[PDB]
RNA sequence: AGUGGUGGCCACUAUUAUUGGGCCUAAAGCGGCCGUAGCCGGGCCCGUAAGUCCCUGGCGAAAUCCCACGGCUCAACCGUGGGGCUCGCUGGGGAUACUGCGGGCCUUGGGACCGGGAGAGGCCGGGGGUACCCCCGGGGUAGGGGUGAAAUCCUAUAAUCCCGGGGGGACCGCCAGUGGCGAAGGCGCCCGGCUGGAACGGGUCCGACGGUGAGCGCGGAAGGCCAGGGGAGCGAACCGGAUUAGAUACCCGGGUAGUCCUGGCUGUAAAGGAUGCGGGCUAGGUGUCGGGCGAGCUUCGAGCUCGCCCGGUGCCGUAGGGAAGCCGUUAAGCCCGCCGCCUGGGGAGUACGGCCGCAAGGCUGAAACUUAAAGGAAUUGGCGGGGGAGCACUACAAGGGGUGGAGCGUGCGGU
RNA sequence: GUGGGGUAACGGCCCACCAAGCCGAAGAUCGGUACGGGCCGUGAGAGCGGGAGCCCGGAGAUGGACACUGAGACACGGGUCCA
């Protein structure tokens, strides 16, 4: 059965970026995807997007620029303080501050840079580099 | 269905996105409920009723036309025999479960050496089981109420 | 399929997993139960004392043909008898019957039989308190 | 496989030949279709499209 | 009877149907030993 | 050899949970195998030929016993329970080839018929008493317990003094096949180590730990031991109605003061059961008493 | 001014694997299905704020630890100052994205219903089939059988063999499949009745009603057993005839249980696709089975040919994975849930115990001690009472020559 | 639970009555083993292992049992008894 839509969506993006594929469609589009998928457009690793309704659960459309590596979902939803950023982002990033790390805190879903910047902790979602 | 059969079998069928009643129809909202109160007080069964206005009548989907006395709900055959007390209390899927449980049960009677149907019967029960359950915790069946073969043979 | 549980709520699961197969290895386990000190003839000491009784020389193990000496010693401590290896060129002349000896491990693989002599596990250090090495040697003395 | 799917079902206001009368049929009918008045069948349900006997003006959605 | 696939190979050893049938002779025989 | 009960041992230890009040998986199970067991047979008014069991007995077929979950009991257990009923004087039961047949006693039929509506648990506990207050190895055992015995070799002492006694004619049969019942099983209880095997004298320390004993296993040994608050209430109950015989086994001294000693326990059920078991028993007593007499006697 | 031996602990070891182990062939998926607790769960709106995060009070002693400076020559040690901890807490505030919680709203997952159609899906009644065996009559002598040869074995009241007629148990060939159906084991003569299931066309009706499954339950090849029937053929044991240094075998002639029927037990296997199950992703082509659509053909029955969609089942194979063998949209690739299993090889599926069974046995299961391997894939050669070839007069097919028989010369061995 | 006794004191702690509760497969009960913590060894770290030495707390005086005096003990250099 389905358990949770982000994690196959991002292994879906993944498979068709390594095969080069130009557009995408994610069939499970809800408000916490779209949001996300902003999240990381807005540090340019996709380009435009779209949700198209189709009367059950819409339907989520990017075009793919190729430039990302490897986009997973973190499933057991780590929750961390703003010390021990470092500690995770060993544990998913190459490199130092290769990619982002994508992080549910009060406010909302938004980058881990800027979550250190408002220095506000949360939960880990996902990473993509 | 593969909860038994583990059988991938896509038989299902299409319904677009149309959120607004088409317009080439002409019945009434009040018009199908008298409609739906006619068919019904025949005795058909809500999935039959919902297919004979799709086919001779023509009306694509009760739930395409919103519920006058509700704006926040959209109408369907059901709360339409409840808007008037003919819903069955015992919903109908169910029902239709526990007829075939008690039927199959007599030919078994009948035929004690067919263990195929012996399954069959463990798998139409566990059925019935998991859908009594459900309506346990939505709370449209009594809490006391309970599947019993005497009582089945009753109902 | 995934190596599962993983569930934030599910931990219990884990733990008793990693506890129950923990069980398959051989050392933890050796350790907890306290196997080896409950079937050790030195009881966790790393030497004993004891008194010898005969001399026996034991042919190597194939391709190795050889006529490694030992004895035959049972130790004070609780009057079990063992055999332990004599190294050193000649050695086994200064050993005598009835002498008091000093004996440890041999250092084979886990403690066990050291290349080509089989069954042996220990080897003598000091014979009535006096070292057998500086004995091979002849710089010392036995009593 | 089209991202969103569409019914290949469609409607169909048609007349019935004796009776004159007008009706509009589901294009796979599980039953059979009787006229409203005269009483003659119009469509047969079958494997696939159910066979139409009545005379057919016009196609909807 | 539990049965260890990798026994089934005959490579310098006894067919194992043979073994198995000659320990259940010998299960037999102690326990009418033992009764 | 007459009781060839395995693999059932510790199954029958479960009735002590009887005497208190707090139910089990166990004890409805047991409950729902006696009573359906009860409706199986019939009471025939008549049978003693070998004949008369097959024509107007009923015909036993296992795999038809079922739980309430169209789930299986394992023979031995509906073996053990039978052989329970029968010890206790309420089923008259025949082993025959392959097959066993059963059917209803006269106490059955009255004890049934008169407490119909009771609870489970209640209709249990009346029946064991009942068993019990008429003249049954039950109640042989029950004054063994009474006069101190609690092995195996104490019980055996009862019965050669009761051969011994010569006026056992109304259970020699019954007696003499619970002596055999305990060779072939005194050595595995106390010889040899493994147990592995039920007597009758097992089924009865199980029986009457629904009422007021408790048993302990060392080295399959079933050694036994008396309460004395509800020993004195269901003594008192059989001082009731004197439908038995001592049995030429006195009240030993330690016994009468301890019973003496102790306070007063609750009479079990209502008084107004009592005392209808009080009269049912004492008015139909000749007719139960020629019953067992048929039933474990010879003339 | 320490170096060496022994013994105990961490690393080595991702040989304990949450980070992070594997289970087709190396040890490692239950024979299959069902399902409880547990674990993990569709989308949207509204409210809480238990979890979650930030600020703030109290509190987590000292000793030990990190850093600067100072005193002891320097250091180690000590002091001053700053920081930290097993961190298991707790007061108040703030935040609502997630999780949990209550209310509502909706179908995609899942369920129900209906229309034709397919299939060795199951049970039950009837009818037949060819074949074999027995029995009766009729015909005809002189053998039949069987092996590599033979022999045992049947027959001259007549066999084998041919014709006529009667009875019996078992079975349902070719059509037949690389086909189908079943969850699995399994399922094949014809007809009638009862029954289970799926796929396809229709979302018509329900609204998350679900996946997994510790403990639980069910059925589940052959064989074995229990009680009663039956027993044509075949055939455990057993009895005879042969071969053989040796026959307890392979071969042959017989032959009991069994193999079949009625009721019950036993829970097994190379029950192996050696691959636990659900969802999403990831190039293709090729045929058949079912269903629907589009056609074209049609002596007009989807009857015949093509493309497509789904469903099942193979082959080839791009990328890719692997020690390789090889796998590769029916994944042994990448993610996502749950359960089972494994931790060098023997000792061991053993001992002891527990539970199950009438019994044989079933399910659980050590340790002592011994060993460097055990094992998996795979290259070259070698070898085959394996195969396929082509050569040979130091081979053989065909001819011809001469020893072993007498004696001499002559080398070797035995004396 | 009731009502009491006893205690520096609350409490089945103890006693008389009333009632049958209480714990358990997120594993009681039973057995094995062991003073708990600050800490310490190792590890890049996740982790694993140990709790001798210093400090805090607990427990003990051959095994058991019992008192007197004392604000404070059933008391290692005070007392009584058995082994």
């Amino acid at each position: 059965t389905l358990l949770d839509p982000l994690a196959n969506a991002l292994s879906h993006i993944t498979n068709s970026e390594r095969v080069g594929k130009r557009e995408v469609y994610i069939k499970p589009a809800s408000k916490l995807i779209g949001e996300v998928l902003r999240v990381m457009q807005k540090y340019g690793y996709i380009g435009e997007f779209e949700f198209i309704d189709d009367g059950r659960a819409g339907v989520y459309r990017v075009q793919l620029l190729g430039r990302i590596n490897k986009a997973g979902a973190i499933k057991p939803r780590f929750p961390v303080k703003v010390s021990e950023f470092e500690k995770w982002e060993k544990r998913f990033l190459p490199a130092f501050e290769f990619g982002i790390l994508i992080v549910s805190t009060s406010q909302g879903v938004m980058s881990h840079k800027e979550a250190i910047e408002k220095g506000i902790g949360g939960r880990l979602i996902a990473y993509v580099y | 269905a593969r909860m038994h059969a583990r059988k991938r079998g896509k038989s299902g069928s299409k319904r677009p996105p149309r959120t607004a009643p088409p317009i080439w129809v002409e019945y009434t909202v009040e018009e199908i409920e008298n409609l739906v109160v006619k068919l019904r007080k025949e005795g058909y069964s809500t999935a039959m009723i919902g297919t004979i206005l799709r086919d001779q009548y023509g009306i694509p989907s009760v739930k395409l036309f919103k519920d006058p006395d509700n704006p926040n709900r959209n109408l369907t055959i059901t709360r339409i025999l409840e808007k008037h007390g003919l819903a069955p209390e015992i919903p109908e899927d169910l029902m239709f479960l526990i007829r075939r449980a008690v039927n199959l049960r007599k030919h078994l009677e009948q035929h004690p050496k067919d263990l195929h149907s012996m399954r069959g019967l463990q798998l139409i029960e566990s059925k019935i089981r998991r859908l009594v359950k459900y309506y346990k915790r939505k709370g449209k069946l009594p809490k006391n109420w309970r599947y019993d073969p005497e009582t089945a043979k009753l109902l | 399929g995934k190596k599962a549980p993983n569930g934030e709520f599910a931990g219990r699961k884990l733990k008793l997993k990693r506890k129950k197969f923990r069980w398959s290895d051989i050392r933890y386990k050796r350790r907890v139960l306290r196997l080896k000190e409950k079937s050790d003839p030195l009881e966790g000491a790393p030497q004993a004392r004891g008194i010898v009784l005969e001399k026996i020389a034991v042919e190597a193990k194939q391709p190795n043909s050889g006529m490694r000496k030992a004895v035959r010693v049972q130790l004070i401590k609780n009057g079990k008898v063992v055999t332990a290896f004599c190294p050193g060129d000649g050695a086994i002349k200064f050993i005598d019957e009835h002498d008091e000896v000093i004996i440890e491990g041999i250092g084979g693989p886990k403690g066990g039989s050291m290349g080509d002599i089989p069954g042996i596990r220990y080897k003598v250090v000091k014979v009535n308190r006096v070292s057998l090495k500086e004995l091979v040697k002849g710089r010392k003395e036995k009593p | 496989k089209p991202i969103i799917p569409m019914p290949r079902s469609r409607f169909l206001r048609v007349k019935c030949i004796d009776c004159g009368n007008e009706q509009i049929v589901f294009s796979h009918p599980a039953t059979k279709v009787r006229c409203l008045i005269c009483g003659a069948t119009l469509v047969e349900p079958t494997g696939g499209k159910g066979i139409v006997k009545a005379k057919i003006l016009e196609v909807l959605e | 009877m539990k049965r260890r696939p990798r026994k089934w190979k005959k490579k310098g050893r006894m067919r194992w149907k043979w073994i198995k049938k000659r320990i259940r002779r010998l299960k037999r025989q102690r326990k009418k030993e033992r009764g | 050899k007459v009781v060839g009960i395995k693999g059932s041992v510790s199954y029958l230890q479960a009735l002590k949970y009887l005497k208190t009040k707090k139910v089990t998986k166990r004890l409805k199970e047991i409950e729902k195998l006696v009573d359906t067991l009860i409706t199986l047979a019939p009471y025939a008014p008549e049978g003693s030929k070998i004949e008369t069991i097959r024509k107007n007995y009923a015909k036993i077929s296992f795999n038809k016993i079922k739980t309430v979950s169209r789930s299986k009991i394992g023979s031995p257990r509906i073996k053990s329970i039978m052989l329970l009923l029968w010890n206790f004087g309420l089923l008259d039961v025949k082993i025959i080839e392959n097959s066993w047949y059963v059917r209803k006693t006269k106490l059955a039929s009255l004890l049934e018929e008169n407490f119909k509506d009771l609870s489970p648990s209640e209709k249990l506990k009346v029946y064991l008493l009942g068993g019990l207050l008429v003249d049954t190895p039950a109640r042989f055992v029950y004054r063994c317990t009474l006069n101190g015995v609690e092995d195996y070799k104490g019980v055996k002492k009862a019965i050669l003094g009761y051969l011994s006694d010569q006026r056992s004619n109304s259970l020699i049969i019954g007696l003499s096949n619970m002596l055999e019942s305990i060779k072939f099983i005194e050595e595995a209880q106390a010889y040899s180590g493994k147990k592995e095997y039920i007597g009758l004298v097992d089924v009865a320390f199980y029986g009457l730990s629904g009422l007021y004993l408790d048993v302990k296993r060392e080295s399959g040994k079933l050694t036994v031991k008396p309460n004395f608050r509800e020993l004195r209430a269901l003594y008192e109950i059989d001082k009731s109605v004197a439908t038995g015989s001592d049995y030429g086994l006195s009240i030993s001294k330690e016994i009468l003061e301890n019973l003496a000693n102790t306070k007063r326990r609750k009479t079990i059920f209502s008084e107004e059961v009592q005392e209808l078991l009080v009269n049912v028993i004492k008015e139909n007593a000749i007719s139960i008493s020629q019953d067992l007499q048929n039933m474990y006697g010879i003339i």
